[PDB]
RNA sequence: ACAAUCUUCUCACAUGAGGUGUUGAACGAAAAUUUAAAUUUAGUUUGAAAUCGAU
């Protein structure tokens, strides 16, 4: 059946090769699991108790409201959108906002893969804002790859009434 | 006919034999011409390789084009038949085995010259020095 | 330009006060023996 | 005197300096103290080098060639805080513009553009002797070939006096990397150097070349010529016994 | 099963490194 | 007599930093269009190991007089102040005088000058050069090769995002720069619409413009 | 299985010797050499850029 172009985007997801390369980078900046965060904090509690400067955390940013506001501030370098969100109403505007703010973005396959990155069951969207200087040159590669396999590719197919 | 192809932005270390094997996995290559320096033999990462079948090249190009391999986007573009030439097919599927030119010059320098050869080697060196003096 | 006209707060540049609160009450539980310490955890 | 039982210096240097000055022929925003470098071409009867060596020779000279205003970048082993603290303690802030650890330098900056930017961000590049061999890697032709030969400064002691002496020695010594050839070119200084200073610097370089560079010393040397960046290579000295040595 | 190109380049770089390491 | 350099807005800040680096051992004074800019640049330069005196301090008039007086006896140094900051003050013997932002009183600028003078102008605001023709004031141009201009921009914006107070100074200075530019009189010479906001934001240390209400 | 061993220093007595590893393409100055091509090599450009040129 005929489909609006606002929903037709989510059928033309990211390719197999590039999506793996996104996740390979993301896996370096997974958020700390609640377990070791308890262990990491208790190390500082013990240091405070007996007797006594850190650095900024570097991870991926997740959550629908969190990610939208990072885009609306143009703090997001890369947005990744799960193609099979339960009520599709949740991210049908995200490609529009991500194009409006000039934030490169890609519609990746499955939401459980993104959830595993953030130690959650399901992650509806992820955003990469800050990356350590070691991988700064690496990130610019995928942004070009997304710009080549999602923006150069499709583009016109993003506007056609799907189905 | 032959599937002339000329990929771009080939990642470093993509050996021509390795590239041919990877390409042959998708489809056999009629020509496997690889770029190299005139003397150094250093490849320019130009995969000007002609496939066995023109249609096979198109199918291979569609998958290979814009593939992020080793951090570089595989800009695989099928070379047009008009663009492909006999000189382009010249040197295809051949290794650019470079002899040790640096050692050859060193060996030639180390090569002994007889008294007559040394005089022949000198030749007009005094005249050249006189010519240099005349220029000065 | 962004949309957030509001000025950037102090939280995003200072060490987190969420853990600094959690750290303090963890020192509470360490001092009074409520929770086993890290060195106690290893030997236990 | 040691080269060919004669010292045709000074007068040759003065004549070259006069010729360079004679051959003279907005800029406020493009003003610099750059001067015409003095390049000396030395001819030997045998191959001085057999393989490329990416290590400049610390040819100490009385008159330094590198301007003191040049920013010096030091590459030292981890941790960087210890090396940075010693640099601050020694007061080499105006000399040591930035010190980059070996692990940090190789990892943080890897791209050709980033390496090129870092290469042009420092006028003088210096490397610690502990990790001097790694300089050819993580730099590539963007440094090794683009006129960036790190100075092998010995800073393993981690002493302020040792660092100051090494920094002063590096500033006062010319740089020249040995490569496989029977000939070599050495930068003897700039046009601003005095004729006597240029002659003294040339003699020290020639003495150093015959000592630690030329396998046969003065005997293997065939001819010596000196010139500017565009001047003619006037032959400072030629071996008179080279005819018998060649045979 | 099909083989990805980057798999072979890994082998190529290993061969170059091994020759240097054994040199 | 008036010297001008055709410099783009993005490279405007970078060029001046290089200019101060080359002439560190000379007496230089830079005029900009904002007191907030004066605070920002002075804080920024002193934070990148470039000690610079300024006419802002803690917004204390006594400090401004003391700083101005100290610069008078000092044969070398770099000072920052606005057009109104030096409006009426006696200009001492200074080797280098520079107007960073376009003056809000062009007819007072020509009267004030009447060392050597420098103009920092965008490539899209050359109408001021034609204004000098109508002013019957001689002029000259100074060229600069962009290769030797230091690209510390990679480290600059990174420090701004990392630091808080430095960031707040930049945005307030950026907002004051845009408002002062919007408050200009010679609209046929300096137009806010013609100037590219993205390039201006790059000069302040921002990769992206901050969201300032007009 | 886009994962692998490119050394974060050694030996001899503050001194000597040693560490064998470098993207590609394009632009370009004049030198010393070796038996016309070959070695070194000023000074630059660049998205780890690329569409024949292999000697």
């Amino acid at each position: 059946l005929k489909v609006p172009p606002a929903i037709a985007q989510f059928q033309k997801t990211l390719d197999k090769n590039t999506a793996t390369q996104v996740f390979k980078l993301l896996n370096k900046y997974r958020p700390e699991t609640a377990a070791e965060k308890k262990q990491r904090l208790v190390a500082e509690a013990e240091a405070v108790a007996n007797g006594k400067v850190s650095k900024k955390p570097y991870n991926v940013k997740y959550g629908l409201n969190h990610v939208v506001a990072l885009i609306e501030a143009k703090k997001a370098k890369l947005v990744l959108i799960a193609s099979d969100v339960d009520p599709i109403e949740l991210v049908v505007f995200l490609p529009a906002l991500c194009k409006k703010m000039g934030v490169p973005y890609a519609i990746v396959k499955n939401k459980a893969r993104l959830g595993t990155v953030i130690h959650q069951k399901t992650a509806a969207v992820l955003a990469v804002t800050e990356v350590r200087e070691e991988d700064k040159n690496e990130l610019a590669s995928i942004v070009s790859a997304v710009d080549a396999n999602f923006s150069a590719k499709y583009d016109e197919s993003r506007r056609k009434w799907g189905g | 006919k032959k599937g002339v192809l000329y990929v771009g932005r080939l990642p470093h270390g993509f050996y021509e034999k390795q590239m041919r094997m990877y390409f042959s996995q998708f489809g056999p290559v009629l020509r496997l011409r690889m770029s190299r320096n005139r003397k150094t033999g250093s490849s320019k990462h130009y995969a000007f390789i002609e496939f066995e079948s023109l249609d096979v090249a198109n199918v291979v190009a569609e998958t290979m084009h814009n593939y992020l391999l080793y951090g570089k986007l595989l800009q695989c573009k099928v070379i047009p038949e008009d663009q492909v030439h006999e000189n382009m097919f010249k040197g295809a599927d051949v290794p650019f085995k470079r002899i040790p030119h640096a050692t050859i010059a060193r060996l030639q320098h180390e090569k002994p010259l007889s008294k007559e050869k040394a005089d022949k080697l000198i030749t007009r060196h005094n005249r050249k020095l006189k010519l240099k003096k005349r220029k000065l | 330009t962004p949309l957030s006209s509001a000025p950037e707060p102090k939280r995003r540049f200072a060490p987190s006060k969420h853990e600094q609160k959690r750290i303090l009450q963890l020192a509470y539980a360490i001092r009074k023996g409520r929770i086993l310490t890290s060195e106690q955890r290893a030997e236990r | 005197e040691l080269l060919g039982s004669d010292a045709p210096l000074e007068k040759v240097c003065s004549a070259l300096l006069e010729y360079e000055s004679k051959r003279k022929s907005n800029l406020l925003e493009d003003e610099q103290d750059d001067i015409e470098p003095v390049w000396l071409q030395l001819a030997t009867l045998k191959f001085i080098g057999n393989n490329r060596k990416l290590i400049p020779y610390k040819i100490a000279i009385k008159n330094p060639v590198i301007p003191s205003s040049s920013e010096a970048c030091l590459i030292v082993k981890d941790p960087q805080r210890v090396y940075k603290d010693l640099v601050n303690e020694a007061g080499l802030s105006k000399v040591v513009t930035r010190v980059i650890g070996l692990s940090k330098l190789k990892a943080k900056w890897n791209s050709y553009e980033q390496k090129r930017q870092l290469r042009d961000q420092f006028d003088i590049f210096l490397a610690d002797d502990r990790v001097i061999p790694m300089l050819p890697r993580i730099l590539g032709k963007t440094f090794y070939q683009k006129s960036k030969v790190p100075v092998p400064v010995k800073i393993s002691k981690g002493t302020a006096e040792q660092l100051k002496r090494e920094v002063v020695s590096a500033y006062g010594a010319t740089y020249f990397n040995s490569a496989p050839c029977s000939s070599f070119m050495i930068k003897c200084g700039h046009v601003s150097n005095t004729s006597t200073e240029l002659a003294e610097n040339v003699e020290s370089i020639l003495q150093f070349v015959s000592k630690h560079i030329v396998p046969d010393g003065a005997k293997g040397i065939a001819s010596i010529h000196l010139k500017t960046s565009q001047s003619i290579a006037i032959p400072l000295w030629n071996n008179p016994n080279l005819k018998e040595l060649i045979a | 099963t099909f083989k990805r190109a980057e798999t072979f380049i890994n082998n190529y770089r290993q061969r170059e490194r091994e020759r240097i390491r054994l040199n | 007599e008036q010297g001008y350099v055709v410099v783009d807005s993005d490279k405007r800040f970078l060029l001046l930093f290089s200019f101060l680096k080359r002439n560190l051992k000379k007496k230089v004074i830079v005029f900009m269009s904002s007191c907030a800019s004066v605070k920002y640049m002075a804080e920024l330069l002193n934070y990148i190991d470039l000690p610079v005196l300024d006419l802002h301090g803690k917004q204390k008039q006594q400090r401004r007089t003391n700083t101005f007086f100290e610069f008078c006896n000092a044969e070398k140094g770099i000072l920052l102040c606005t057009n109104v900051a030096a409006r009426g003050l006696d200009i001492p013997a200074v080797d280098w005088i520079v107007q960073y932002d376009p003056p809000d009183d062009p007819r007072d600028y020509i009267h004030r000058v009447g060392g050597k003078s420098l103009m920092f102008l965008a490539p899209s605001e050359l109408g001021f050069l034609r204004y000098l023709k109508t002013a019957k004031v001689s002029l000259n141009e100074f060229e600069f090769p962009a290769n030797k201009v230091a690209n510390v921009q990679s480290q600059l914006e990174k420090l701004v995002s990392k630091n808080y107070y430095l960031q707040q100074s930049a945005k307030d200075g950026y907002r004051s720069y845009l408002q002062a530019y919007a408050s200009y009189s010679l609209k046929s010479i300096f137009d806010i619409n013609k100037l590219d906001l993205a390039k201006v934001a790059k000069s302040f240390g921002f990769a992206h413009p901050p969201n300032v209400n007009i």
